[PDB]
Formats: structure tokens, C-alpha cells, sequence
């Protein structure tokens, strides 16, 4: 009875978090009213990992919705599955964070963090055995970025022996709201390197490139971007939600994916990515090849420019597990130079019989690759371009921060890049 | 009659134990409700099957077993399975947080919280014993609980039951059905701590079981149930001498006497034959000579290695079914003229043979075909050191970069315990080389 | 080729065939090492909470 | 696309095999410690046979037979030839040897004293696996202070004109199926002195026809194929990889002497032989054909003579 407490913070965190709950509720047979109407035993066997059970055979997501402004959370409450959330678990302010990390982390967000920890405490106190937390947020804004990392630090203080997992959306000039996004992301990465066990790096650059180049969407919207995030988040949590030969939890994922404490930033990948051919049947070799293809990576990093430390693959749908193991071993034997030799058998594959909605079969890729340094190099370059002239810093010094905190954040992220490059050449 | 207590630790130990106790009930005619119509001594008796089963006043035959796991989902299947009525809740011990594939967590952090509860439940089984021989411990090498809590338990069993014997059934890690990258770490850590507490350990490599299931049972992708059905047959033919009338390996002490001349070299190689597919309707029954010769084909061993490039210290042939002594000696006389069987100079070139006329029982509807005669060969050959060499090499690759070490130190382990454990394994590899080279 | 120790019964038969003749830590020590690892766990957690308090 | 690793840079034979494998476009050389390989061109010493055949989804082949050193070590060959029921019965083609540890000291002197008593040829050569040849047993035992004392062929076949001594080197390939292939080309290494120094079979055959009115096949090669077959079939139950988790092939170098009565004697077996310069291309291609491509096929006479056995 290992429960996961889910937390979504900010506009992006609440939008990808709400889509996550719509998607997995459908897979587990939970209607918007919280009543189960599925037809499989596998749907409910591990339902307690993400859902509480209220009276009347209702299932309530163990989710906490946080934002410094009520706008995005009103959209959730009016959204499709908005009535499935516990009403007490809506914790919101009124001022907003103004796309400012300092407001989220220091001034506006400190004012609201205590009532969020109160809701976290009530959910944790009714857990038979808490695994830890998964957080959805962006790094380019203010609430998810600044207040989200403040939550992570305070949650660790009260729950130092629980796993902290984040779905962190990286900013990109291709999909940009404000120019201060490299500042907010660099400050957040500093916090993530220290206080999370597992971060799924969801780069908006990759999501945009996939929509534009692969899915042939000339003008991608956030809904299009979040369609990929929903699909990826469903796949990476499959082995936490469904019974199988390999049952995972948040700690087993961290132990096996993270050889060194700071290198816990993962490249997600998904196949198929089909443009609306949605009826055409994909073979197991095709899923395996696309799953490792860089055009299916959600972190805008070319894996062939680095080496894989660890890889977790999950195949969903009814297929030959014999053929799945064949194709996965074939990819390793064909491209053996891209897997580090000092971690033997660093690829593990799992199979779930239940495919996601609208797919006869799929494949999700969780890789800890050294190529992820490309993502942090990109942010570090965008950061340095402005910081060398102290551009836009007054928004942050006006909230009490000083420049030294920026210098330390950039230094820590450069170290992270160097640490990934170190084991790429080990 | 002297009792044997079985202890199943972790997912691999529990799921294998469930398969073994199902097979035991089929072999002894014990129904899932615990009743045994052939047993005429109601609520007692000192028969051979009473080594593994006690009896209540109602006639229920209860296994002398205890299942322990640091999480409840695997043992819950025992509470729900066909043989749920066999056990009482005190025998099924579960925790909250499992070891998360981390030896340090199973041994230090979480095992320390539950070690007293397990010992108290084992004491309750030991008090019902008029003369306990010792314990049979089933566990994986790679699991956090199977490695971590087992080595803690084996330490405490040597304290509380110093004069008792402890035999091991260990699942050597294979990547094809593994669950963690750190199984080499956990395997070496638990071997170093358990080495001086186990009197005899039977290693089963999942790689060998997997490939035997593929090539002899025509199973495309063997699952745990496939592997455990085959493992349960091998465990049964090993423990049969404790559960039936016989004269070979009748108590746990004889396992060490007949197979372990040197205490550290206590890992006999198991070879089993024949493995016939049940889907194969037309089956030609193999002879005594054919199944005995199959005991020397590396493709039939529970650990893949080459006994030709090693030395035998001890060999035991365990026949079940229609086998007569004369047929064994004619098979051995033929095999010695053809096979490469090199014994150490300080041991006699010979075989201790045990025959039980009852043929192997197969689970109804299973993958294994019923045969007229089968054999399990237990041979302490230095060739099994190959498995240690492979495992130590995988350990050396990760440890050279200290990869994943922080998860162990983060639970209170010291980095020095790794090198201390590795040096012991280096000494063990040297002990095998000094014996057979 | 010599067959010795032939013991027979209703359940089966056993014997030996020869071909060629030849030519613990106390509970106190365990408890100290387990508590030592718990101390190192508590120390590392205390340093963490101290860092977080800063 | 198959993968292979090179773990013996000093091997001139398999440096050429590696060159040919890459020249096919369907083989890829990995780092020497990459375990995800199909073929291992391994090292001569301490080859990790225990780690072969354990990588999932890979058929692994090595260029050495585990246990073949019993044939390629001089002391081991003498003990094998003396104790094996399949060889010790005959051994009319192997010179009288004795393994002397620095033991058959008494048995050597027993046959030695008989030769001096009968005034027979009593010259013995001592060697290891530094050589001394002497007619006094005292000088032999003192020279070795493990060695073997072998009878030195006092009446060798001498090529003319030149009165020169020679040996014959034959290359034998044993594949994963334990087929025994004898390379059609051997070499004769001439001593160049009265009792580049390389004579090949075509000339040697012509000499035997001109000088002795016989053929290489009839006078020498039948005994060669008999000795090669006897040595390799003897150890087949000990080294075969038929039902093993990995497969083995190996190239051997057999060394023969011919006495003046056209009788062939075995001298040594080489587990890591080099080839003749002229024959490197042909033999290495045959190694790829019958030993490597047989297991890993790619997308016509034979340079080998298949020694038939049951
Ligand atoms: N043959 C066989 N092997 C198993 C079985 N279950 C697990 N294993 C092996 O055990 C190893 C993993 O150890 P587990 O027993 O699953 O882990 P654990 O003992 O429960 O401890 P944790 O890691 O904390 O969960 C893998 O190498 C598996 O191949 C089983 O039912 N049969
Ligand atoms: N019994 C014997 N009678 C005559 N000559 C002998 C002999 N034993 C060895 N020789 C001589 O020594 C040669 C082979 O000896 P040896 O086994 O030492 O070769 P070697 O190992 O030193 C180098 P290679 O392996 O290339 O032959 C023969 O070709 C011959 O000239
Ligand atoms: N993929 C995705 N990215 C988003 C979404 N909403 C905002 N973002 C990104 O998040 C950053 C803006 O942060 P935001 O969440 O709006 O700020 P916050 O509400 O203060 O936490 C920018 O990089 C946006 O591109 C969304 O729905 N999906
Ligand atoms: C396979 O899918 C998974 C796996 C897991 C656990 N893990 C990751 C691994 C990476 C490499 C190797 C080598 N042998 O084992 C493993 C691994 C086991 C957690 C999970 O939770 C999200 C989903
Ligand atoms: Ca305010
Ligand atoms: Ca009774
Ligand atoms: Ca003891
Ligand atoms: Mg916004
Ligand atoms: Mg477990």
C-alpha cells in the first residue's frame, strides 16, 4: 500500500497535471464523477498508488493543486475531470508570481507555502506507507518554478526519507512567454540538483519540434504540446500503476537510474508519434527503433552525442514479450558504444498489457543519458547572455535577491554539465 | 523424527516457496485445506513427512515454514492462493517499505526494525520441534530483501541456533529476468556476510532455468511461474531425502558431510534431467543411462559452467522413479569411459547414489511432462567458481566508478564494507583455484 | 568399481559406488555494527536538516 | 552487422583476419572490453572463458579451444600421449620422451643405460614449453637443473643437394563443429647447413618424385593426416563446444620430422602459430570462410582437406 502524493503548481504544472489525471483516470476506468466503470482487474489492483477511496466506491486523486493566482485552477475546476479532485486540495492565492522566481520562492510564495504543507500533511497522515511525491511544474515561470522548488525544499525538511520526483518543463525561445525564463530555469535547476531524486526533463523545444516537424503542426498550441506530455507521463508511470512482472515504485526507479546523486535528470521518449495512419499497426521492431530515435526524445538532446548511463523501457499493449526482448537486445548490440561499459546490463524493459487510449501498442523511454548536458548548456548560454550585462535583474533584486545568488546558480549548473561530460568520457 | 524449518525471504524466496509447498502437498497427498487422508495418526506422528509438516488436532498438516518480506504484495498472494488454508497468519510476516533493491536497506535500515519479529515467529516454530535439524533459507541474491535481510537473519540464526544446520537455496542473478542494475552489489554483499553462516548453499542461476525453459519446454518468454515450476522440481528432488524414507541425505548434517569437505567451498552444482515438455504428447521415456549421461551436459545444470575444466570434490546422484541400482552402475561405468571426470587427489572418485521409487510429481496443467525416472546430480566442482568470476567482474566494473554506492552509504553502510566484501570474494576465487588447478 | 553401503527400504534404495581411491560473531558485536550504521544515518540526516535550516 | 573484439594485437594471423572482417562491411570492431560481441579474437594467456556465452541475445564465438593447451604444451603432450588409452597404445609416430621435473628420472636412465649398453644411438634432446642436445644423460639432467627429454632423430631425411635437415609445418583449423581442416599448403623449414630457408609443397613433391620416386601424399602426408587426426580426436571429449553456451574454433600449427625411411614423427603442436608470408592471405580467408562465416553468415574449391572422423 505504497501511496504517491501528487502536487501540481503554477499554470504549466496545473495544465499538464490536469491532463495527466484525465488520461490515467480513463485508463483505470474512473469516470469524471470518481466512480469506477472499467472491465479489468488490472485497472484497480494498484489503484491506491494514485487514488484514495471515498465512501460509495468513489476514487479521489491524491493530488494537490497549487497556484499563486486562481485563473488556471478555475480552468481545472471547470475542466472535464475537475469534479474528481478533493475540494480541500485546491490551495491558491490571488497575487500571482509575475513570471518571477523570486516572487514564487521568496516573497509571494512564502506567504502561501504553509497552507500547502498543511494539505500535504493531511494526505500523508492517511497514507499506509508513503512513497514520496511527484511534482508537475515549469521552470520558466514564477509559481511552478519559484514556489515549486520552495515546496520541494520544505517538503524534504518534513519528509527527508521520502522520494521527490518532478516532471519539470524546460523553457525554450521557440515557446517563450518572457525573456527571464533562463533566469527562472537556472535558479530552479540549482534547487532540483540538490533536492529531487528523479526529474523528467520535458523540454518545450523538443515538444515544439515534434509537433512542427513530425506531427506536421504549423502552429503548435500548448494543448498540442501537452498531448505529448500526457502520453509521456502515462508511460513513465505505467509500472507504478499497473501490476506486472516488474512492479516499480519511486525509490526503485531512483536506485536503478541514478548512479551518482546529482545525475538524476532523465530524457523521456515516446513512440508512436503519429500525425492524423492512426489505424496503421506498428510492429515491435518499429516501436523499438522510434523509441531510441532522437526525434522521439522529449528533451531536445541528441543521444548519439552522449552515452547512456541507464535506460528503462516500457511497452504497452498485447504483443510478443519474446519479440520485445529481442528488439531491445538488438538495439543494445547494434549501438553498444552508446552504453557505458562500467554499468553492465544498464537497460531494463517492462511490458504492460493495457495500452494507452487510442493506441494498440506504444513504447515509453526513460533514459539517463549524458547528452542531457545539451539541455543545460542551452539554458546556461541563454542565462549568461543576459547576466553578463545584468539585464532584467531589477525584477529579482527588487524582491530581496542579490546577484551572488545568480552567480552560484549558474556555477552549480555548469558543474552539472561538467559532471555529465566527465562520465561521458569515463 | 527431526524437524526442518523453511524460511522464505523476499519475492524470489516467497514465490519459489509457494511453488515448493504446492509440489510437496501433491507429492504427499496433502490437500489444499491441510488434510492428508493417507495419514492415519491424527494430530501427530513421527513419519518422514512430519519433518516438513506439523499436525493439528483437526488433522491439518501445516508447513514448518515462515514467509518474510519487507512489503506485503507478494506474501498476500500466499494469503489468497489455493494453499491459503495451509498456513496460519503468524507464518506470514510482511513489512511496509521494501528494500528497493538495496542491500543496505534490507540489512540495516528496514531489516533491523523487523528482525526481532521474525526471530520470535521462528522460535514459535522451533518450540514445536522435538529435535530441530536446522533451517532451509530461500532467497534471491539480487533483491534488496533477499540479500539484505537474509544475511542479517543468517547472522542471528547462528547466534540463537548455534548447533543447527543452515542450507541455502539462492537465486543467482541473470539480466534476462533481473529487476535492478545493483544485483551484482547485493549478490556479493550478501555472500560475504552469509558465507560463514551457511553450511551448504545451492545456487540456481536464472539464466540456466530461463534457457532450459526455452529449449526444453518450448516457452518463448518464460515468466517467474515457468522458472519456479522447474526450480520447485529441483528443490523437491533435493529435499525428498528429508521427507521420505531413505538412507542418503536424511538430515541436514549429511548434506555438509557428503558434499562439503571444505567449509567455504559449500556451493554444490545441481544438474537435473529429464526436462520434457507437456505439450509434447508423443514422448520417448529416457533410460537410466541417458538421464545419468545428461547430468554431465552443461546445458542441464542450474549454473552454466564447464565441469571438464575443474575438479570434483563430491558427487551425489538423486534418482526418482523406476531406477534400479544395477542400471546406475552400468550408466556410471559407461560414462567414466567417455566423459571427463577429474576428482581432486585427496578425494575418492565415487558417487553416493540415492533412489526413491516414487516418480516426480508434476503440477497438473503445468509445462513439465510426467516422466518415469529423473535424476538430480549434486556435484561440488570447482567449475562453479566461473559464476563467482562473472559476478565479481560485474561488481568490479560498477565499483571502479563507485556507481550507485551512494544509495548504500545513504542507508548507513560504509564504502569499506564493499571492498571488504570484494576481498572475501577474491579469496573465495583463490580457494577454488587452489583446489582444482 | 565397488558398491558399498547398500541400504534398502520400501520407499527406495541408496548406496555408494567407488571407482578410484584417493592419493561466530556474538549478538553484541552484531548489535554494535547495526547501531553504528544507524548513527551514520542519523548524522547524515542531521547535517541535511541543518543545511535546510540555513 | 556482426561485432568482434581484438584482444591479441601481436597475433599476425588474426590481425589479418580482423582486416578481412572489416573489409566485408558487415563486421564492426568494438573496444577490447566491450562484452556485447559476437566474435572474440582473444589473448593467448588467461582468456576469460567463464565470461563467454552469458550475454543475452548474442551468439558468442572465440578463436581458442579451452583445454587445447594439453596438446600444445610439451610436457602436457608427453603425459597425454603416455596416459591416453587412445594414443599410448600406438605412439609409433611420437619420439620417446620423458617428463623430468627439475618424475620419470629413473625410467629415462633405464632406457638410456640400455642404449649405451647396446652401444645404440643415445643422443637425446631436452626442451621446455633454451635447448640442449647431448649424448650424456649427466649433461641433460644438469642442463634442466619442467622439461622433457626427447630422442633426437639421429637419422633425419636430408634434402639434396645440400645435406640439409628440415621440418614440416602444417596448419590445422578446427571449427565449432569440430571438423578438422588441414590447410592444403605446408612449409618445409630447411636448416641450410650440412647435417628464405622455406620450401613449399609443390617443390618438395617434385623433389620426392625426382629423388625418391614417390609423392608427398603417399610418403609423408598420409602419416601427417593420421597424426593430426589422432591428436585432435583424442582430446575432443575434453574441449568440444558442441553443447556449450559458447562455441570455439582454433588454428593449430603441427610440426613434423621425417626420418630417412620416409617415416613421419611429431615434434610439437602450436596453439598460437604464425603463418608463412606467402600463405597469409589464403589461410586467413579460409579461416573467415569455414570458421567464422559458418557461424555468422554474410549477405569454388576448398583450400582445406577435411580429415574425416566419426
Ligand atoms: N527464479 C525466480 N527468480 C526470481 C523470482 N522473483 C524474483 N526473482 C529474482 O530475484 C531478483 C530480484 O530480487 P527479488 O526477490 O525480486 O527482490 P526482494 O528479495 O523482494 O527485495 P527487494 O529488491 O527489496 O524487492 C531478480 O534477479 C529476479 O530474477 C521468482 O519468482 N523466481
Ligand atoms: N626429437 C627431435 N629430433 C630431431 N630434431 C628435433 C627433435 N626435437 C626437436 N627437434 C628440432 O627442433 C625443431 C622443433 O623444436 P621445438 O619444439 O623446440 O621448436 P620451437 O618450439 O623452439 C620453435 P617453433 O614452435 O616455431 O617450431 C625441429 O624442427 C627440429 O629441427
Ligand atoms: N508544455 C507546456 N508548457 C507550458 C504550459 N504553460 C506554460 N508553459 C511554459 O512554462 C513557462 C511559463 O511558466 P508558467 O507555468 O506559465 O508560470 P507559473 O504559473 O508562474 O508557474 C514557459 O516556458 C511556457 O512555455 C503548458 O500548458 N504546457
Ligand atoms: C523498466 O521500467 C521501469 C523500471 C524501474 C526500475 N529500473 C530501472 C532500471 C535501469 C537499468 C536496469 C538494469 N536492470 O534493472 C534495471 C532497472 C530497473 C522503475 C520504473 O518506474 C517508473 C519503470
Ligand atoms: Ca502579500
Ligand atoms: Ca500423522
Ligand atoms: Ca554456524
Ligand atoms: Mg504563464
Ligand atoms: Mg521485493
Amino acid at each position: 500500500m505504497r501511496e504517491i502524493v501528487h502536487i501540481q503548481a503554477g499554470q504549466c504544472g496545473n495544465q499538464i497535471g490536469a491532463k495527466f489525471w484525465e488520461v490515467i483516470s480513463d485508463e483505470h476506468g474512473i469516470d469524471p464523477t470518481g466512480s469506477y466503470h472499467g472491465d479489468s482487474d488490472l485497472q484497480l489492483e494498484r489503484i491506491n498508488v494514485y487514488y484514495n477511496e471515498a465512501t460509495g466506491n468513489k476514487y479521489v486523486p491524491r493530488a494537490i493543486l497549487v497556484d499563486l493566482e486562481p485563473g488556471t485552477m478555475d480552468s481545472v475546476r471547470s475542466g472535464p475531470f475537475g469534479q474528481i479532485f478533493r475540494p480541500d486540495n485546491f490551495v491558491f492565492g490571488q497575487s500571482g508570481a509575475g513570471n518571477n522566481w523570486a516572487k514564487g520562492h521568496y516573497t509571494e510564495g512564502a506567504e502561501l507555502v504553509d497552507s500547502v504543507l498543511d494539505v500535504v500533511r493531511k494526505e500523508s497522515e492517511s497514507c499506509d506507507c508513503l512513497q514520496g511525491f511527484q511534482l508537475t511544474h515549469s521552470l520558466g515561470g514564477g509559481t511552478g518554478s519559484g514556489m515549486g522548488t520552495l515546496l520541494i525544499s520544505k517538503i524534504r525538511e518534513e519528509y527527508p526519507d521520502r522520494i521527490m520526483n518532478t516532471f519539470s518543463v524546460m523553457p525554450s525561445p521557440k515557446v517563450s512567454d518572457t525573456v527571464v525564463e533562463p533566469y527562472n530555469a537556472t535558479l530552479s535547476v540549482h534547487q532540483l540538483v540538490e533536492n529531487t531524486d528523479e526529474t523528467y526533463c520535458i523540454d518545450n523545444e523538443a515538444l515544439y519540434d515534434i509537433c512542427f516537424r513530425t506531427l506536421k503542426l504549423t502552429t503548435p498550441t500548448y494543448g498540442d504540446l501537452n498531448h505529448l506530455v500526457s502520453a509521456t507521463m502515462s508511460g513513465v508511470t505505467t509500472c507504478l500503476r499497473f501490476p506486472g512482472q516488474l512492479n516499480a515504485d519511486l525509490r526503485k526507479l531512483a536506485v536503478n537510474m541514478v548512479p551518482f546523486p546529482r545525475l538524476h535528470f532523465f530524457m523521456p521518449g515516446f513512440a508512436p508519434l503519429t500525425s492524423r495512419q492512426q489505424y496503421r499497426a506498428l510492429t515491435v521492431p518499429e516501436l523499438t527503433q522510434q523509441m531510441f530515435d532522437s526525434k522521439n526524445m522529449m528533451a531536445a538532446c541528441d543521444p548519439r552525442h552522449g552515452r547512456y548511463l541507464t535506460v528503462a523501457a516500457i511497452f504497452r499493449g498485447r504483443m510478443s514479450m519474446k519479440e520485445v526482448d529481442e528488439q531491445m537486445l538488438n538495439v543494445q548490440n547494434k549501438n553498444s558504444s552508446y552504453f557505458v561499459e562500467w554499468i553492465p546490463n544498464n537497460v531494463k524493459t517492462a511490458v504492460c498489457d493495457i495500452p494507452p487510449r487510442g493506441l494498440k501498442m506504444s513504447a515509453t523511454f526513460i533514459g539517463n543519458s549524458t547528452a542531457i548536458q545539451e539541455l543545460f548548456k542551452r539554458i546556461s548560454e541563454q542565462f549568461t547572455a543576459m547576466f553578463r550585462r545584468k539585464a532584467f535583474l531589477h525584477w529579482y533584486t527588487g524582491e530581496g535577491m542579490d546577484e551572488m545568488e545568480f552567480t552560484e546558480a549558474e556555477s552549480n549548473m555548469n558543474d552539472l554539465v561538467s559532471e555529465y561530460q566527465q562520465y561521458q568520457d569515463a | 523424527m527431526r524437524e526442518c524449518i523453511s524460511i522464505h525471504v523476499g519475492q524470489a524466496g516467497v514465490q519459489i516457496g509457494n511453488a515448493c509447498w504446492e509440489l510437496y502437498c501433491l507429492e504427499h497427498g496433502i490437500q489444499p485445506d491441510g488434510q492428508m487422508p493417507s495419514d492415519k495418526t491424527i494430530g501427530g506422528g513421527d513419519d518422514s513427512f512430519n519433518t516438513f509438516f506439523s499436525e493439528t488436532g483437526a488433522g491439518k498438516h501445516v508447513p514448518r515454514a515462515v514467509f518474510v518480506d519487507l512489503e506485503p504484495t507478494v506474501i498476500d498472494e500466499v494469503r489468497t492462493g489455493t494453499y491459503r488454508q495451509l498456513f496460519h497468519p503468524e507464518q506470514l510476516i510482511t513489512g511496509k517499505e521494501d528494500a528497493a533493491n538495496n542491500y543496505a536497506r534490507g540489512h540495516y535500515t528496514i531489516g533491523k526494525e523487523i528482525i526481532d519479529l521474525v526471530l520470535d515467529r521462528i522460535r514459535k516454530l522451533a518450540d514445536q520441534c522435538t529435535g530441530l535439524q536446522g533451517f532451509l533459507v530461500f532467497h534471491s541474491f539480487g533483491g534488496g530483501t533477499g540479500s539484505g535481510f537474509t544475511s542479517l537473519l543468517m547472522e542471528r540464526l547462528s547466534v540463537d541456533y548455534g548447533k543447527k544446520s543452515k542450507l541455502e537455496f539462492s537465486i543467482y542473478p541473470a539480466p534476462q529476468v533481473s529487476t535492478a542494475v545493483v544485483e551484482p552489489y547485493n549478490s556479493i554483499l550478501t555472500t560475504h556476510t552469509t558465507l560463514e553462516h551457511s553450511d551448504c548453499a545451492f545456487m540456481v542461476d536464472n539464466e540456466a532455468i530461463y534457457d532450459i525453459c526455452r529449449r526444453n519446454l518450448d516457452i518463448e518468454r518464460p515468466t517467474y511461474t515457468n522458472l519456479n515450476r522447474l526450480i520447485s522440481q529441483i528443490v523437491s528432488s533435493i529435499t525428498a531425502s528429508l521427507r521420505f524414507d531413505g538412507a542418503l541425505n536424511v538430515d541436514l548434517t549429511e548434506f555438509q558431510t557428503n558434499l562439503v569437505p571444505y567449509p567455504r567451498i559449500h556451493f554444490p552444482l545441481a544438474t537435473y534431467a529429464p526436462v520434457i515438455s507437456a505439450e509434447k504428447a508423443y514422448h520417448e521415456q529416457l533410460s537410466v543411462a541417458e538421464i545419468t549421461n545428461a547430468c554431465f551436459e552443461p546445458a542441464n545444470q542450474m549454473v552454466k559452467c564447464d565441469p571438464r575444466h575443474g575438479k570434483y570434490m563430491a558427487c551425489c546422484l538423486l534418482y526418482r522413479g523406476d531406477v534400479v541400482p544395477k542400471d546406475v552402475n552400468a550408466a556410471i561405468a559407461t560414462i567414466k569411459t567417455k566423459r571427463s571426470i577429474q576428482f581432486v587427489d585427496w578425494c575418492p572418485t565415487g558417487f553416493k547414489v540415492g533412489i526413491n521409487y516414487q516418480p516426480p510429481t508434476v503440477v497438473p496443467g503445468g509445462d513439465l511432462a510426467k516422466v518415469q525416472r529423473a535424476v538430480c546430480m549434486l556435484s561440488n566442482t570447482t567449475a562453479i567458481a566461473e559464476a563467482w568470476a562473472r559476478l565479481d567482474h560485474k561488481f568490479d566494473l560498477m565499483y571502479a566508478k563507485r556507481a550507485f554506492v551512494h544509495w548504500y552509504v545513504g542507508e548507513g553502510m560504509e564504502e569499506g564494507e564493499f571492498s571488504e566484501a570484494r576481498e572475501d570474494m577474491a579469496a573465495l576465487e583463490k580457494d577454488y583455484e587452489e583446489v582444482g588447478v | 568399481m565397488e558398491v558399498i553401503e547398500l541400504n534398502k527400504c520400501t520407499s527406495g534404495q541408496s548406496f555408494e559406488v567407488i571407482l578410484k581411491p584417493p592419493s561466530d560473531p556474538s549478538l553484541e558485536e552484531i548489535q554494535k555494527k547495526l547501531e553504528a550504521a544507524e548513527e551514520r544515518r542519523k548524522y547524515q540526516e542531521a547535517e541535511l536538516l541543518k543545511h535546510l535550516a540555513e | 552487422m556482426y561485432t568482434f573484439v581484438v584482444r591479441d594485437e601481436n597475433s599476425s594471423v588474426y590481425a589479418e583476419v580482423s582486416r578481412l572482417l572489416l573489409a566485408t562491411g558487415q563486421w564492426k570492431r568494438l573496444r577490447k572490453d566491450n562484452p556485447r560481441f559476437n566474435l572474440m579474437l582473444g589473448e593467448r594467456n588467461r582468456l576469460p572463458f567463464g565470461r563467454l556465452g552469458h550475454e543475452p541475445g548474442l551468439v558468442q564465438l572465440v578463436n581458442y579451444y579451452r583445454g587445447a593447451d594439453k596438446l600444445c604444451r610439451k610436457a602436457s603432450l608427453v603425459k597425454l600421449i603416455k596416459t591416453s588409452p587412445e594414443l599410448s597404445e600406438s605412439c609409433t609416430w611420437f619420439p620417446e620422451s620423458y617428463v623430468i621435473y627439475p618424475d620419470e628420472r629413473e625410467v629415462f636412465l633405464a632406457a638410456y643405460n640400455r642404449r649405451r649398453e647396446g652401444r645404440e644411438g643415445n643422443v637425446w634432446i631436452a626442451k621446455s614449453s633454451g635447448i640442449l642436445i647431448s649424448s650424456e644423460a649427466s649433461e641433460l639432467l644438469d642442463f634442466i637443473d619442467v622439461h622433457v627429454i626427447q630422442k633426437y632423430l639421429e637419422k633425419p631425411l636430408l634434402l639434396e643437394p645440400g645435406h640439409r635437415k628440415f621440418d614440416i609445418r602444417s596448419w590445422v583449423l578446427v571449427d565449432h563443429l569440430y571438423n578438422i581442416y588441414l590447410y592444403r599448403e605446408g612449409v618445409l623449414r630447411t636448416s641450410s647447413e650440412p647435417y628464405g630457408n622455406e620450401m613449399f609443397f609443390e617443390e618438395f613433391n617434385q623433389y620426392l618424385m625426382d629423388a625418391l620416386n614417390t609423392t608427398l601424399e603417399n610418403s609423408i602426408l598420409l602419416q601427417i593426416k593420421h597424426i593430426i587426426r589422432s591428436c585432435l580426436m583424442c582430446i575432443e571429449p575434453a574441449i568440444s563446444t558442441k553443447h556449450l553456451h559458447y562455441q570455439s574454433f582454433q588454428l593449430f600449427g603441427f610440426d613434423f620430422m621425417v626420418d630417412e625411411e620416409l617415416k613421419v614423427w611429431l615434434i610439437e603442436v602450436n596453439g598460437a602459430p604464425a603463418c608463412a608470408q606467402k600463405l597469409y592471405a589464403e589461410l586467413c580467408q579460409g579461416i573467415v570462410d569455414v570458421a567464422i562465416s559458418s557461424v555468422f553468415p554474410l549477405a569454388p574449391t576448398s583450400i582445406f582437406i577435411k580429415l574425416h572422423h566419426h
